[PDB]
């Protein structure tokens, strides 16, 4: 019965801040401590603080005090979250718990970059050479440049699924970059054509890009 | 200041085995220790609270106990649905901290990597930039090492790796390399090369290709 509900993600500025929300319901609010919690892509959970919304006393991790702001709205049983002076090492996803981490949250994503909405480029990834005859070829795209999340990625037109991954996005100098691997038998490629689908919906962008050998070639790309 | 020492950060397991996660606290925190399970989707649940109380909906196979300073999580007969990440905690002293975490993965057999390198393509030397990509394709276990050479020569600067998830068809990993270089810099240089080396590697696997040939 008890649940708590965040707000959406967010993608904000160095230097701005963001305000984030966490509704709390079936449980009387005042009761209960409100905790924030913090957690890096691909790291462990860090402890923020907590909240007693009765008197809206606050106790902070002295690694983020200043850096984050808990207060709560004891008539909207909402508690807030407010980040400032954002950068890089804020982006995170973000949890709302209610004590003694009973209870949780969805977690909101909090996104800290300069750029504005960018397509991606989408760039070819054929061998360097080493033609092997009778077994598999790895070819790939390069996704890159591009913000905010997320992109599409399929391998003709959903044709080739046999030997696909796409590796997950690194948001590296404001911007995002993510490469796809596709394996197919060495008797269909160069001999039939290998495309990779790339969408892009903030900048509304869709693009095709077939894959062709190497060589020294110039000008490949104004064809394929 | 209260640390908790959780172990392994990575636990290879196998469906229907019983498995034990470990986290130590530096001082004495009596019962005060709280367990979290984490989805893949990044929601979280609290399995266990005080030590050994099983939360709502927690499956028995669930358990958790303490001895001296050294808690542990128990489970059972591990599911499918449990090689996920887990956390211990403490709220015996503010502020309160939390283990390091531990990701369960499923064991397999080893398998070694394979390498592919993909020189620029000509349309992103047009536009000022240079990426050279490596692939290191379906290979266990996830630990591996990669590196980039110019010329003969290490680089470690302007590298960017990325690694799949456990693949839910046959348990391998994947990585990619990316060396992103100025356009100028990569004129400069003839050949380049991903050395990619693992437990299966008798010796390491090189990859290269050099950029005055075709
Ligand atoms: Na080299």
């Amino acid at each position: 019965q008890v649940k708590l509900e965040q707000s959406g993600p967010e993608l904000v500025k160095p230097g701005a801040s963001v305000r984030i929300s966490c509704k709390a319901s079936g449980y009387t609010f005042t009761n209960y401590y409100m905790y924030w919690l913090k957690q890096r892509p691909g790291q462990g959970l860090e402890w923020i603080g907590w909240i007693y919304p009765g008197n809206v006393n606050t106790e902070y991790n002295e690694k983020f005090k200043g850096k984050a702001t808990l207060t709560a709205d004891k008539s909207s049983s909402t508690t807030y979250m407010q980040l400032s002076s954002l950068t890089s090492e804020d982006s995170a996803v973000y949890f709302c718990a209610r004590s003694v981490f009973a209870y949780w949250g969805q977690g909101t994503l909090v996104t800290v970059s300069a750029a504005k909405t960018t397509p991606p480029s989408v760039y070819p990834l054929a061998p360097g050479s080493a033609a092997q005859t009778n077994s598999m070829v790895t070819l790939g795209c390069l996704v890159k440049g591009y913000f905010p999340e997320p992109v599409t990625v399929t391998w003709n037109s959903g044709s080739l699924s046999s030997g696909v991954h796409t590796f997950p996005a690194v948001l590296q100098s404001d911007l995002y970059t993510l490469s796809s691997s596709v394996t197919v038998p060495s008797s269909t490629w160069p001999s039939e054509t290998v495309t990779c689908n790339v969408a892009h919906p903030a900048s509304s962008t869709k693009v095709d890009k077939k894959i062709v050998p190497r060589d020294c070639g110039k000008h490949h790309h104004h064809h394929h | 200041d209260i640390v908790l020492t959780q172990s392994p950060s990575s636990l290879s397991a196998s469906l229907g085995e019983r498995v034990s996660l470990t986290c130590r606290a530096s001082q004495d925190i009596g019962s005060r220790l709280n367990w979290l399970q984490q989805k893949p989707d990044g929601t979280i649940k609290r399995l266990i609270h005080g030590t050994s109380n099983l939360d709502s909906g927690v499956p028995k196979r669930f358990s958790g106990s303490r001895s001296g300073s050294d808690y542990s999580l128990t489970i059972s007969s591990l599911e499918s649905e449990d090689f996920v990440d887990y956390y211990c905690l403490q709220y015996d002293s503010s502020p309160f901290t939390i283990g390091s975490g531990t990701r369960l993965e499923i064991k397999r057999a080893d398998a070694a990597p394979t390498v592919s390198i993909f020189p620029p393509s000509s349309e992103q030397l047009t536009s000022g930039g240079a990426s050279v990509v490596c692939f290191l394709n379906n290979f266990y276990p996830k630990d591996i090492n990669v590196k980039w050479k110019i010329d003969g020569s290490e680089r470690q600067n302007g590298v960017l790796n990325s690694w799949t998830d456990q693949d839910s068809k046959d348990s391998t990993y994947s990585m990619s390399s990316t060396l992103t270089l100025t356009k100028d810099e990569y004129e400069r240089h003839n050949s380049y090369t991903c050395e990619a080396t693992h437990k299966t590697s008798t010796s390491p696997i090189v990859k290269s290709f050099n950029r005055n040939e075709c």
